[PDB]
């Protein structure tokens, strides 16, 4: 009865069904958990909001077109304007989260296409300006719930201020590496005539135990078609994607007056 | 207070290590470690997959 | 002073040499280690893991993400679906793989390899492909007859996506190295139609497969050297 | 412990199916020879030694070439050849900082080694005596010399080695120094938010581990006074990490640097050869 | 253990005829005195100590001697001068090579020693400060440096030995690194097979080891810059091969060598001198 | 004599190393230690 | 005379120390000593003062 | 430092000299040996 | 891990040996091996030829 | 021996007031 294609999520108030799903991935096999005593840094008393901000967030739709070049966000950027998950974020210095990352994309047994969904510990990506390195705005690097998309061309600005953008160069994963390399990073594959879902459950990774939220990204997640979405009825049909993301185990530390980063 | 171990084989044999210094950051390479699990990079999956068997029941 | 003598290599700098020497802080106190996912204790824990092989890398797709997918369609042609040398450092194709990264630090090579393949059809499409490995020294394959003579799978496309074709460890010195070298040659990977891709109407009759290499468990390399595949201008 | 040894197997004929899977899952293929051919018994007796990461790393590697000079300066600009001071980095060269940014997190302790070379700037201005160096290590917040000769060279708490010219390349080990439990070869992320409506500027803001990273400052002098011959001398740093820890593993750098980010050049972003076809052996 | 002691023994009369054999059995003739003459007893305590490979290859021996100097080039020739390669080889030389081709098939550990030696190329050009050489292992695959001061210098993770003038000669063991179970002195073979109707030419192909032989390259430069004064060094390489076992003996070379293989040449195949008579003491 | 080998670091003055040295004025008679009060052995002892 | 200590632990662990000289000023650093008594300094005062109960009553 | 002195013969090279030095390529995994027929342990075997 | 052996004798003794290295290719030379059997080269014939008998029989 | 662990505690509505003291005391 039981099956790696049928599969149930619930956190907090939130379900997730699939009845196509490919298994699922716990990150380098390690399940999120709260912060150890032994392994604890800030001594205030943390903030655990639990069911709260430990729940499915459902982002705004992508539409996948045959010219699409694919998709980033960033995490917990992503997640910033989410309910209490983004309030106890932006109310307190330090937090900590794992993920359930659950990308979504139905189509028929007429259409063929793949996606590889890919979670990227610190997805540092290239900048838009050769009159610069390292030269990206807070605003472009934190885009939220929309994200980005990737491009197959990389055109530099002309002016360093034109050029404080990634340069999100899809063979090159935004990064100076190829993509083809990318499975060495914890990810799934939609196969559209295999799966209509992916899974990642992702721990809490950093080189620190806790860090600030609002000025550190910890995970990357990637959305690029490996094989373009083809349907011989309509070449020019789109078929949406929609990204669905519980934070797990949150914890916060240092409460203070609410962050409120700067929008231009 | 010398430790022998196995030296790595050649051509055809232990060897003795002092520590002459009180900071561990002094000392030559770390001993072989020979630990890995693949797995956690190649099979990273909730459910587990017997090979035997369809990866997709 | 104790009477000393000293020989040969006497304050040469060998930048493989395994010396102690004095701590520049000494009494420091390190941070204090916290578990941290995804430990790495062998660069042959990463060469088990599957990349995708730019296997279209042809003029107009090399360097996009259209040099990943491998051209199928339903017309059933005898001519080879795609052909490379099993030179896993050295071949145009294949260096640039995660495996081909890391053979490129290394001298010699020697083991079993793994090509993994996932069909990106539609569901309503059929097939089956042979996937044969050559082991080396006779006619390169260029057709079916001869690539099913050596070491093979018939691949039937259906609900498992995927098909692992072996190219098992056959040779004649212990270990290959990490060059384009006629003494260690590798032999010949091929693929053809068995049957051919068949499809109903309203459903594409050109599609995709992705072509994925790693190492097996009984893989290793060894003698450590600079890679050619970073430099810098001086 | 050795690579897997092969054991003897034949043919099968059965509902159990080892070369079929599903790559979705987000698992690599798993079988081996023997799942798909007849094998042979093959004892393994090879062993992974030199693929440990502290294998990998085991190496001095360099890291930088800094210049300076011992003569009679009479100029600002002569004057600041007299010594150099260097923002310590594996950053300036490619080869460690590739192997290195294989992953995303490490923790080591590091031998630094230094190679140090000198030539007559000139024949007509007479001789020099061998000359003393001053490798001085200036942690973030201690004081950087703006001469040669000025108080910050007394060294009483930064670490100082002193090299005559001509003797063993000198050495010294370096602590696991992170502030962090691991160094980050990657940070996504800035050194400070950006606040609603503050007048701080925006528009000259870095990204990455260069607003965050910290190693302090190598400070290097000639000890001795001028002579009537200039000599002009290079330093060479090594870095070898040991007692190595590695996490996260990345695909490895495939287009030139440009820089300290992972920044990419126009010119230099097509690292494949086409082949004339997909059926080229 | 000892060479063989004579025993007492007096003279036969006898059925029993050690002296006669027959050497067509392919066995070498086997009597000895005690077999055909009246022998005293005479115990002996001589060993064979110094004849044991061990022994017979327990010598450092040049292999090479390679040429670099220091100057300032203007010239690509004169840049070329500024560093060496050389293929790591024992056929330079006929002394070592000599005494491994007593055998078909070794193993061993290698003891690398260097004698660096310099001389000024004029007096009128002024000094030179002491130099230090780098003396870089390129394992096949590596790349091989095209200037004396480009990037493969930093030897991250190739093996490198920085040698300063007038120290001890530098040494390093090298491991039996052999792809094989054992070093082949003699290949008798190709390194690929040529197939019918291939367009691949057969005109300019070589035979035997030298298809298949390749131990690296040694890559030396001198780390200083220019002086006024140009300085030509000389490297000697040698080699002593340790912890030996050797397999399937060989009749030595009795003539010149004239390359890498088994050639000889014909002005030189004549190794005898005619002896007046065959009656000659 | 024992055969040595000289590695890196060789004759180098670190100020932050930590060896033996000969005493320039040996068999010397040191004062004898008495009790002072305020004795202090950790600098965070004068932060707190 | 070999003293066996600790090492100062590093990233990741004794070391031996023979004594050369027949003067204890040509020894090498004292071993770490974490004695500290900062009361002695942050409050000598004659009559104990419990942090809950009011300094002065 | 342990008090030292240099003897002669310091640094000289002697052809014939038996020593230790540092391997150039530590950790190194050596091909496993097998038996080959026709080992020779004395030159006065091949004499004999 | 000191090993002690007999020295070569000379003129008219035993010596000590520490391995520094943790490669046996930096090993000092293999100890004096005596093996021999001269009997593979000089007589590797199928069947025994007792010296005193006739070669052929 | 190491610097000074932090022992889990709540919150107190207590006569106890270790917030408050007199440094003329020379503590
Ligand atoms: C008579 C020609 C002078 O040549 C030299 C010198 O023997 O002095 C060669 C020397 O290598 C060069 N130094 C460099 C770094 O190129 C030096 C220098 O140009 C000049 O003396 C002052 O400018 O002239
Ligand atoms: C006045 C005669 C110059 O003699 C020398 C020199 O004192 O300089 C001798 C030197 O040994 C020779 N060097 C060699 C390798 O033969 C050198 C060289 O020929 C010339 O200076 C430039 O060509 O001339
Ligand atoms: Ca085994
Ligand atoms: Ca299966
Ligand atoms: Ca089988
Ligand atoms: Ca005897
Ligand atoms: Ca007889
Ligand atoms: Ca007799
Ligand atoms: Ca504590
Ligand atoms: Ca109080
Ligand atoms: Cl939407
Ligand atoms: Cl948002
Ligand atoms: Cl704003
Ligand atoms: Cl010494
Ligand atoms: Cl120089
Ligand atoms: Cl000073
Ligand atoms: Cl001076
Ligand atoms: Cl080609
Ligand atoms: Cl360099
Ligand atoms: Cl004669």
């Amino acid at each position: 009865g039981y099956s790696d294609r049928v599969r149930q999520i619930t956190l907090g108030n939130s379900t997730i069904t699939t009845q196509e799903a490919a298994n699922a991935v716990v990150a380098y096999g390690e399940w999120p958990s709260y912060l150890d005593d032994k392994e604890a840094n800030p001594i205030d008393a943390p903030t655990e909001p639990d069911v709260s901000s430990n729940r499915f967030y459902t982002l705004d739709s992508v539409q996948w077109k045959s010219t699409s070049r694919g998709w980033w966000w960033k995490l917990p950027d992503a997640l910033k304007d989410m309910g209490m998950f983004g309030q106890n974020m932006y109310y307190h210095y330090l937090g900590r989260s794992g993920y359930t990352v659950h990308v979504q994309c139905n189509a028929s047994k007429f259409h063929q296409g793949a996606l590889g969904v890919f979670a990227i510990p610190e997805y540092v990506m290239a900048c838009n300006t050769e009159a610069k390195t390292s030269y990206v705005s807070y605003v472009n690097a934190n885009p939220g719930e929309k994200g980005g998309v990737f491009d197959n061309a990389y055109n530099p600005s002309a002016e360093a201020s034109e050029g404080r953008k990634f340069a999100a160069l899809d063979y090159l994963l935004g990064c100076g590496v190829l993509a083809g390399n990318a499975f060495v990073y914890p990810h799934q594959i939609i196969n559209l005539r295999t799966n209509n879902s992916a899974t990642l459950v992702l721990p809490y990774v950093n080189s620190l135990a806790i860090d600030c939220m609002a000025k550190h990204n910890n995970w990357g997640l990637v959305i690029l078609p490996l094989c373009k979405l083809d349907y011989a009825p309509n070449s020019s049909t789109e078929i949406p994607i929609t990204v669905t993301i519980a934070p797990m185990f949150t914890e916060f530390n240092g409460l203070r007056n609410i962050t409120v980063p700067a929008t231009q | 207070g010398a430790q022998v171990s196995s030296q790595k084989v050649g051509a055809h044999v232990n060897y003795t290590t002092i520590n002459y210094y009180k900071d561990s950051a002094s000392n030559a390479a770390s001993k072989l470690d020979f630990s890995q699990d693949p797995s956690k990079f190649t099979e990273p999956v909730k459910d587990i997959m017997i090979k035997t068997a369809p990866a997709l029941n | 002073g104790l009477p000393t003598m000293l020989t040969p290599g006497s304050s040469q700098f060998l930048t493989s040499d395994d010396f102690q020497s004095p701590c520049a802080l000494p009494n420091f106190d390190v941070t204090p280690p916290i578990h941290i996912p995804g430990e790495v204790f062998n660069m042959m824990e990463l060469a088990e893991i599957d990349s995708m092989i730019p296997m279209n890398s042809v003029t107009g797709k090399a360097n996009t993400m259209e040099m990943y997918p491998i051209p199928l369609d339903d017309k059933g042609s005898a001519t080879p679906i795609f052909s490379i040398s099993l030179s896993p450092a050295s071949d145009k194709r294949l260096q640039y793989t995660m495996l081909g990264e890391i053979l490129n630090y290394y001298t010699h090579w020697t083991g079993s390899l793994r090509f993994t393949f996932l069909f990106c059809g539609s569901m309503m499409a059929t097939g089956k492909i042979l996937l044969s490995y050559s082991p080396p020294g006779a006619k390169p394959p260029t057709t079916r007859k001869d690539a099913m003579l050596g070491t093979h799978i018939i691949w039937d496309l259906g609900l498992q996506s995927s098909c692992t074709m072996l190219a098992p460890w056959i040779s004649n010195t212990v270990y290959r190295r990490c060059i384009k070298d006629d003494f260690t040659e590798g032999g010949y990977i091929t693929c053809f139609y068995q049957t051919r891709i068949v499809v109903p109407s309203g459903t594409p009759t050109s599609m995709f497969m992705l072509a994925f290499v790693s190492a097996c468990p009984d893989f290793s390399v060894r003698l450590l050297r600079d890679t050619n595949h970073i430099s810098q201008r001086t | 412990p050795t690579a897997q040894s092969t054991p003897l197997t034949s043919g099968v004929n059965s509902q159990e199916v080892p070369a079929l899977t599903a790559v979705e899952t987000g698992a690599s293929g798993q079988a081996v020879p023997s799942d798909v051919i007849e094998t042979r018994h093959v004892v393994n007796y090879k062993t992974r030694s030199e693929s440990t990461l502290e294998s990998f790393f085991g190496r001095s590697a360099c890291v930088t070439i800094l210049e300076v000079e011992n003569f009679n300066a009479t100029t600002d600009a002569d004057r600041k050849k007299q010594f150099t001071t260097w923002a310590i980095t594996y950053t300036d060269t490619v080869q460690l900082r590739r192997k290195l940014e294989f992953f995303t997190y490490s923790r080591f302790d590091l031998e630094m080694t230094f190679v140090i070379t000198e030539r007559y700037y000139a024949s007509n201005t007479g001789h020099a005596r061998n000359q003393v160096y001053q490798l001085m290590y200036i942690p973030p917040g201690a004081p950087r010399p703006t001469a040669w000769d000025d108080y910050t060279w007394q060294s009483s708490s930064n670490p100082s080695v002193f090299y005559t010219y001509g003797s063993a390349p000198p050495r010294m080990s370096i602590p696991y120094v992170g502030i962090a439990n691991a160094y980050s070869h990657f940070y996504d992320g800035f050194a400070r938010v950006p606040l609603k409506d503050e007048t701080v500027d925006s528009g000259d803001t870095y990204y990455g581990l260069v607003t965050i990273n910290d190693f302090g400052t190598l400070a290097v002098r000639v000890v001795n006074e001028y002579n009537p011959a200039r000599i002009t001398s290079k330093i060479r740093v090594y870095m070898k990490p040991k007692h190595v820890r590695c996490w996260c593993p990345r695909p490895p750098r495939a287009v030139p640097y440009r820089g300290e980010g992972v920044d990419f050049k126009q010119d230099s972003i097509t690292p494949l050869t086409a082949v004339e076809n997909i059926n080229t052996f």
